[PDB]
C-alpha cells in the first residue's frame, strides 16, 4: 500500500490573519506579498499533487 | 473505501480551505 | 487528631465567566491537586484555626446545617481586618470590620422551642467592631466552596449538591460556579470556620496547578485532568 | 494565541483601544499568525 | 482590485498579464448591511456627584472603594467641573471610553499630596506605593486627579498616611491598623519612643504651599472590559436588531461582523459570551430581552477565477466552491 | 537640526493649565474631543 495525493489544501492569508475587520486587513498590506507567496506555496503542492 | 475515512465548518470560516482532487474517485 | 483523606478529583470550578462546548481547554489558575491530602474535621459529642495559604477548599457534608460561617484575617486580635461570613435565617451577612473575637467562636442553638435554636442575633464571635469598611446583607447534603484571594479581591465558588453518603467525600466530579466577589481588599493569612452548638467538614489548600478542563455540550465541566 | 497582545481576539482589541495603540498590539497578532502559516506551509512542502 | 472576480487575480500576481489557468482569488465576502448597536436599558447616571464632587474624601491609608453599577456613564458631564491634572487610563484608550461598557467599576477616592500622584500608577513605587496604596501590574482603569487646594486646605491635618509599615502592600489591599511600628529589636509595648513610631503621619496643607505640597484628590477606576456581564454602558444609544442578515454589530461593546440568529445554547446566569475553539466570540446574550444569538462571521467559501490568458481573450469563467447555484 | 521640513503648519492656541495634556493624538477630553483634534499619524512637536 502506497500513498500518492495528499489533501490539496488552500489558505485565504488574509481573512486567516485578520478575520473580516477592516482596521486589521489595512495592515496587513505593509506585510506586503507574505501573504501572495503562501498561496505560491500552497499552488505548487496543489498542482502536482 | 470504507476502511478509510463540526470540523470543516470551522475550517472555511477562518480560511483553511479544502480543494477538490482533479481526478474523481470514480475515474480512478 | 485530625483525621486525613483523599480529595479524587473534586475542587475543580469554572476558571472564567466565557461560555464555552465541547473544546479541551487549558487553563492555569489556583485549584485543589487531585489526591491531595485534604485534612478531615468532627462535630460529635472541633473549629481549629487553620492556615489558609493562597486558597481553601472547603467541602461540607451536612444534614441539620451546623456550619454557619468563616471567619478571616491575619492576627484576628482586633489590631487588624477581619472578614466575617455568617449564614442564619437564609440570610447572608459579610462584615469586614475590626473587631475582637472570642477565642472559641461558635452561634447558638437551643433545641425545640417555639423558636428552634433561638439564637439568632446571639452574636457571640466577638466583643465589639469599630472601623468597618465593607458591609453585605440578604448526610443528605454537600456544599462546597473555594475561598481565595486575587489581587485584592475576595471570590467564592459553590456548589449545592445532594448526596447519598455518610461517611466520606462523594467520589466524582463537579464544577464550583461563582457567587459573589466581595471586593474586601484584606490580607487573609488565617482563618476559622463557625458551628452551631446545640457535621464533619473538610479543607484543602489550593496550589497553582494547571488543569485540562473538559466543556460538554450543555457548557459544564465534565472532566479534568490535573 | 496572545502572541503578547493583550488579548487573542482581533476584535476585542480594536474595540478597546485606539489606533495608536493597537498598531503596537495587533501586528504582534499579524507577525504571530503569519509566521503560523509560514510554520504551517513549510510543513505542508516537506510532507508533500 | 476590487472591479471583478478576473481584475482581483492581476492584483495579486502584480501583473497584468494574467497566464492561462485557474487563479483562486480571496473568498468572496459580503459587506455588512447596516451597523447594530446593543447596550442594556438603563437611564440613571452614575454618581459623578457623589464621587468627584464628594465633600470629603477619605485618607489615602484607609480609602473608600465605591462599587458603582447600573448606570450610565455620564463622561461628558463632567466637563465644566475643576477638570483634572492628569487623567490616564491603563487598560483602555480614552477614545473608546464612550463606545464601551464597563462590568466591575470601583471608584477609588483619597487624597495624596501634590508630588506623589505620580506614585499612583502599576510599578511605581515609594511611600504611596509601597506602603499605603498599592495598583496591581495588570491594573485595568483610569487614574483621575485635581487639586483641591481651594478645598482640602485651611493646616488641615486631618488628611493622613501611613509612613511605616513592615513589608510593602499587595495590590488594592487597605491596612488600616494603628499598632505601633518597632524599628530596632525593642518591643515598642504600644507606646512611641526610641525606635519606636507611631506609623500614620498626617500631611499638613496650607492653602500657601508649593504645587508640591497642595493636596491632589485622587480617583482611580478600575473594571474588567469585556468577558463579564455588562452593568454600568456608555453614552450611546441602542439600535434596533437584525437577525439572519450579515450586520456590524455592537454588544455590550463588543464590536465585528456577523451573522445574528437565534441559538438554543444556554448560559448559567452569570456567563455573557461564548467563545469558539478560535477564541472568536461565537455567541452573545442579547442585553436588553436576555436571549443567546450565534454570530457566524459572513464570507464563507472559496472563488476561483478560470480564464484564458489575458493576452488571448478578456472573458472570464468564475468558480465558486461548494454552493449549488442560488444565493450569488 | 539635522533635518529639513516640508509642511510647516504652526497652530497657536491658549488652553487651560491642566488641559495641555489634552493635546495628544489619542487623547480625549473637551479640549481633544470638542474644540481642537489631532490625528491619529500626527507628526510633530507640541510646544507649551
Ligand atoms: C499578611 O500577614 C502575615 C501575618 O499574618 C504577614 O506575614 C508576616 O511577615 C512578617 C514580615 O513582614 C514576618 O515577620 C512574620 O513572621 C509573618 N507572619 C506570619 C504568620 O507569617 C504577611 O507579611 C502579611 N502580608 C503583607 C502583604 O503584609
Ligand atoms: C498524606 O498524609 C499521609 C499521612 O497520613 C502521608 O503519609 C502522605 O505523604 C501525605 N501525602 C500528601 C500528598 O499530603
Ligand atoms: C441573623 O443575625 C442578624 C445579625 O445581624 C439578625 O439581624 C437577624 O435577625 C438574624 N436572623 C436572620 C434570619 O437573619
Ligand atoms: C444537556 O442537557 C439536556 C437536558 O436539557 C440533556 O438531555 C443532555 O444530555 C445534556 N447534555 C450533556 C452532554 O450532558
Ligand atoms: C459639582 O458641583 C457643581 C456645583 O457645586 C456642579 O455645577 C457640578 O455639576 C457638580 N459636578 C457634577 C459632576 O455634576
Ligand atoms: C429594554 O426595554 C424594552 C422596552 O423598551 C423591554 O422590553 C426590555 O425588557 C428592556 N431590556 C431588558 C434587558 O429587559
Ligand atoms: C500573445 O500576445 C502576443 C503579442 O504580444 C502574440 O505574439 C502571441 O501570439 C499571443 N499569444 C497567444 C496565445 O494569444
Ligand atoms: C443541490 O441541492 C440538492 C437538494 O437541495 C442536492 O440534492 C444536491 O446534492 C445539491 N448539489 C450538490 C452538488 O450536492
Amino acid at each position: 500500500i502506497l500513498p500518492v495525493s495528499m489533501t490539496k489544501t488552500s489558505v485565504d492569508c488574509t481573512m486567516y490573519i485578520c478575520g473580516d475587520s477592516t482596521e486589521c486587513s489595512n495592515l496587513l498590506l505593509q506585510y506586503g506579498s507574505f501573504c501572495t507567496q503562501l498561496n505560491r506555496a500552497l499552488t505548487g503542492i496543489a498542482v502536482e499533487q | 473505501f470504507n476502511k478509510v475515512t463540526a470540523m470543516q465548518m470551522a475550517y472555511r470560516f477562518n480560511g483553511l480551505t479544502v480543494l477538490p482532487p482533479l481526478l474523481t474517485d470514480e475515474m480512478i | 487528631p485530625p483525621a486525613y483523606t483523599n480529595s479524587f478529583t473534586r475542587g475543580v470550578y469554572y476558571p472564567d465567566k466565557v461560555f464555552r462546548s465541547s473544546v479541551l481547554h487549558s487553563t492555569q489558575d489556583l485549584f485543589l491537586p487531585f489526591f491531595s491530602n485534604v485534612t478531615w474535621f468532627h462535630a460529635i459529642h472541633d473549629n481549629p484555626v487553620l492556615p489558609f495559604n493562597d486558597g481553601v477548599y472547603f467541602a461540607s457534608t451536612e444534614k441539620s446545617n451546623i456550619i454557619r460561617g468563616w471567619i478571616f484575617g491575619t492576627t484576628l486580635d482586633s489590631k487588624t481586618q477581619s472578614l466575617l461570613i455568617v449564614n442564619n435565617a437564609t440570610n447572608v451577612v459579610i462584615k469586614v470590620c475590626e473587631f475582637q473575637f472570642c477565642n472559641d467562636p461558635f452561634l447558638g442553638v437551643y433545641y425545640h422551642k417555639n423558636n428552634k435554636s433561638w439564637m439568632e442575633s446571639e452574636f457571640r464571635v466577638y466583643s465589639s467592631a469599630n472601623n468597618c469598611t465593607f458591609e453585605y446583607v440578604s448526610f443528605k447534603n454537600l456544599r462546597e466552596f473555594v475561598f481565595k484571594n486575587i489581587d485584592g479581591y475576595f471570590k467564592i465558588y459553590s456548589k449545592h449538591t445532594p448526596i447519598n453518603l455518610v461517611r466520606d467525600l462523594p467520589q466524582g466530579f463537579s464544577a464550583l460556579e461563582p457567587l459573589v466577589d466581595l471586593p474586601i481588599g484584606i490580607n487573609i493569612t488565617r482563618f476559622q470556620t463557625l458551628l452551631a452548638l446545640h457535621a464533619a467538614y473538610y479543607v484543602g489548600y489550593l496550589q497553582p496547578r494547571t488543569f485540562l478542563l473538559k466543556y460538554n455540550e450543555n457548557g459544564t465541566i465534565t472532566d479534568a485532568v490535573d | 494565541s496572545n502572541f503578547g497582545a493583550i488579548s487573542s481576539v482581533l476584535n476585542d482589541i480594536l474595540s478597546r483601544l485606539d489606533p495608536p495603540e493597537a498598531e503596537v498590539q495587533i501586528d504582534r497578532l499579524i507577525t504571530g499568525r503569519l509566521q503560523s502559516l509560514q510554520t504551517y506551509v513549510t510543513q505542508q512542502l516537506i510532507r508533500a | 482590485c476590487a472591479l471583478d472576480p478576473l481584475s482581483e487575480t492581476k492584483c495579486t500576481l502584480k501583473s497584468f498579464t494574467v497566464e492561462k489557468g485557474i487563479y483562486q482569488t480571496s473568498n468572496f465576502r459580503v459587506q455588512p448591511t447596516e451597523s447594530i448597536v446593543r447596550f442594556p436599558n438603563i437611564t440613571n447616571l452614575c454618581p459623578f456627584g457623589e464621587v468627584f464632587n464628594a465633600t470629603r474624601f477619605a485618607s489615602v491609608y484607609a480609602w473608600n472603594r465605591k462599587r458603582i453599577s447600573n448606570c450610565v456613564a455620564d463622561y461628558s458631564v463632567l466637563y465644566n467641573s475643576a477638570s483634572f491634572s492628569t487623567f490616564k487610563c491603563y487598560g483602555v484608550s480614552p477614545t473608546k471610553l464612550n463606545d464601551l461598557c464597563f462590568t466591575n467599576v470601583y471608584a477609588d477616592s483619597f487624597v495624596i499630596r501634590g508630588d506623589e500622584v505620580r506614585q499612583i500608577a502599576p510599578g511605581q513605587t515609594g511611600k504611596i506605593a509601597d506602603y499605603n496604596y498599592k495598583l496591581p501590574d495588570d491594573f485595568t482603569g483610569c487614574v483621575i486627579a485635581w487639586n483641591s487646594n481651594n478645598l482640602d486646605s485651611k493646616g488641615n491635618y486631618n488628611y493622613l498616611y501611613r509612613l511605616f509599615r513592615k513589608s510593602n502592600l499587595k495590590p488594592f489591599e487597605r491596612d488600616i491598623s494603628t499598632e505601633i511600628y518597632q524599628a530596632g529589636s525593642t518591643p515598642c509595648n504600644g507606646v512611641e519612643g526610641f525606635n519606636c513610631y507611631f506609623p500614620l503621619q498626617s500631611y499638613g496643607f496650607q492653602p500657601t504651599n508649593g504645587v508640591g505640597y497642595q493636596p491632589y484628590r485622587v480617583v482611580v477606576l478600575s473594571f474588567e472590559l469585556l468577558h463579564a456581564p455588562a452593568t454600568v454602558c456608555g453614552p450611546k444609544k441602542s439600535t434596533n436588531l437584525v437577525k439572519n442578515k450579515c450586520v456590524n454589530f455592537n454588544f455590550n461593546g463588543l464590536t465585528g461582523t456577523g451573522v445574528l440568529t437565534e441559538s438554543n445554547k444556554k448560559f448559567l446566569p452569570f456567563q455573557q459570551f461564548g467563545r469558539d475553539i478560535a477564541d472568536t466570540t461565537d455567541a452573545v446574550r442579547d442585553p436588553q430581552t436576555l436571549e443567546i444569538l450565534d454570530i457566524t462571521p459572513c464570507s464563507f467559501g472559496g472563488v476561483s477565477v478560470i480564464t484564458p490568458g489575458t493576452n488571448t481573450s478578456n472573458q472570464v469563467a468564475v468558480l465558486y466552491q461548494d454552493v449549488n447555484c442560488t444565493e450569488v
